[PDB]
DNA sequence: CGATCCGGGATCTAAACAATG
DNA sequence: GCATTGTTTAGATCCCGGATC
């Protein structure tokens, strides 16, 4: 499995904590709202997620020579 | 597997572009200043070698440029029973053939004409000052004028005689490519002229040097650039053949080995022609595109090694165009160098050719 | 000539790929 | 399996030297 880019690392938690409070059964609408939210965060609000994705590929790129 | 080794052999696009630029600039001016009623007036350019055949490796620093002469009505007398070296005689007296000043008696001076040829070149390379040019000394035997441009880019120029007459008796059973390519292609290919280049090195007493060597370098270029049993092999991504890739790595194998033994030792004195001729017989016995699938890169390579190994193991590799002529004849190479060569490859083959990296 | 078109190194565009009910 | 954003590559386009008439 290709490592999780900063969007997926951020999208796994928010979709859950939204679908609990929101009553939308479809994930198509919920994902549209997540992309709406990720496109509105500040670069400082997104930097730690980039650091996390770098640490993800840190032990997936030099431990698995496949891409 | 070894597919990554090719990336360390691809010529830089800017390297070939700048190198061929200065090479063309010297060649055209040299060719332009040539052909001034020295019977050279009809010299033509013939592009041969590992570059124009798209098998050049490492860096593009060497070129194989051939100058041809359309000398007509030539009668050839076979030298001894060599089946490859020939006297250039003239069929009839009346026409006053252009190279008549180079006629000794009834044989053509392969030495006087070649020295005159180098004379015209050495005169005019000095005059041009656009590019630094140094003429390498004629190497003992070498029939070629080796020019050295500034910072490598060596150019090997071989004066050749074009003969639009039919091929010889020696080539009658050669070019056995009927199941491969076509029997129709062979006829189409045989009608094309054959060329005459001065003999490359000493053999025998060292005199009677008026012998000439047959050259089918243009033939090797055509079948390499149209190499598939089906006409569209390599036209599309589907069914891309590995043919060129096999003798490419083969040339890198031997090229790599010659450098390795830089002790002025053995395994020397045989060029890529043995690799190219061996790969030629490989494609003969493998006349199907299915056998040369791209996925089986290591397999078709291994089959090409196998035939080279067997050519070594049998100690006989005949010229493709001339069957009797043996490039692995006992006179040409001692059996120990084949023992030398087979020792390496077999080690390198099982141990994955460690000299590549 | 030069007009054209092919082969191959160079470079681009596109779709597939990751987590998720 | 839907719809998002980012990364990665391969399937494709571009570009140029050679070549034949
Ligand atoms: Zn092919």
């Amino acid at each position: 499995k290709r490592p999780m880019n900063a969007f997926i690392v951020w999208s796994r938690d928010q979709r859950r904590k939204m679908a609990l409070e929101n009553p939308r059964m479809r994930n198509s609408e919920i994902s549209k709202q997540l992309g709406y939210q990720w496109k509105m965060l500040t670069e400082a609000e997104k930097w730690p997620f980039f650091q996390e994705a770098q640490k993800l590929q840190a032990m997936h790129r030099e431990k698995y020579p496949n891409y | 597997k070894l597919r990554a080794v090719l990336e360390k052999l691809k010529l830089s696009r800017d390297d070939i572009s700048t190198a061929a630029g200065m090479v063309k600039g010297v060649v055209d001016h040299l060719l332009l200043r040539l052909k001034c009623d020295s019977a050279f007036r009809g010299v033509g350019l013939l592009n041969t070698g590992s570059y124009y055949e798209h098998v050049k490796i490492s860096a593009p620093n060497e070129f194989d440029v051939m100058f041809k002469l359309e000398v007509p009505r030539i009668q050839l007398e076979e030298y001894s029973n060599t089946r490859a070296y020939y006297f250039v005689k003239f069929k009839r007296n009346p026409k006053e053939n252009p190279l008549s000043q180079f006629l000794e008696g009834e044989i053509l001076s392969a030495s006087k004409m070649l020295s005159k040829f180098r004379k015209i070149i050495k005169e005019e390379i000095n005059d041009i000052k656009d590019t630094d040019v140094i003429m390498k000394r004629k190497r003992g035997g070498s029939p070629a004028v080796t020019l050295l441009i500034s910072e490598k880019i060596s150019v090997d120029i071989t004066l050749a005689l074009e003969s639009k007459s039919s091929w010889p008796a020696s080539t009658q059973e050669g070019l056995r490519i009927q199941n491969w390519l076509s029997a129709k292609v062979r006829k189409q290919l045989r009608l094309k002229p054959f060329y005459l280049v001065p003999k490359h090195a000493k053999e025998g007493n060292g005199f009677q040097e008026e012998t000439w060597r047959l050259s089918f370098s243009h033939i090797e270029k055509e079948i390499l650039n149209n190499h598939g049993k089906s006409k569209t092999c390599c036209e599309n991504k589907e069914e891309k053949c590995c043919r060129k890739d096999c003798l490419k790595l083969m040339k890198y194998l031997l090229e790599q080995l010659k450098e390795r033994f830089k002790d002025k030792k053995h395994l020397d004195k045989f060029s890529s022609y043995h690799v190219k001729t061996a790969f030629f017989h490989v494609c003969t016995q493998n006349p199907q595109d299915s056998q040369w699938d791209r996925k089986d890169l290591g397999l078709c390579f291994d089959n090409c090694v196998t035939y080279f190994l067997q050519c070594l193991r049998t100690e006989k590799l005949e010229n493709y165009f001339i069957p009797e002529f043996n490039l692995f004849s006992s006179n040409l190479i001692d059996k120990r160098s084949k023992e030398f060569l087979t020792k390496q490859i077999e080690y390198e083959r099982n141990n994955e050719f460690p000299v590549f990296d």
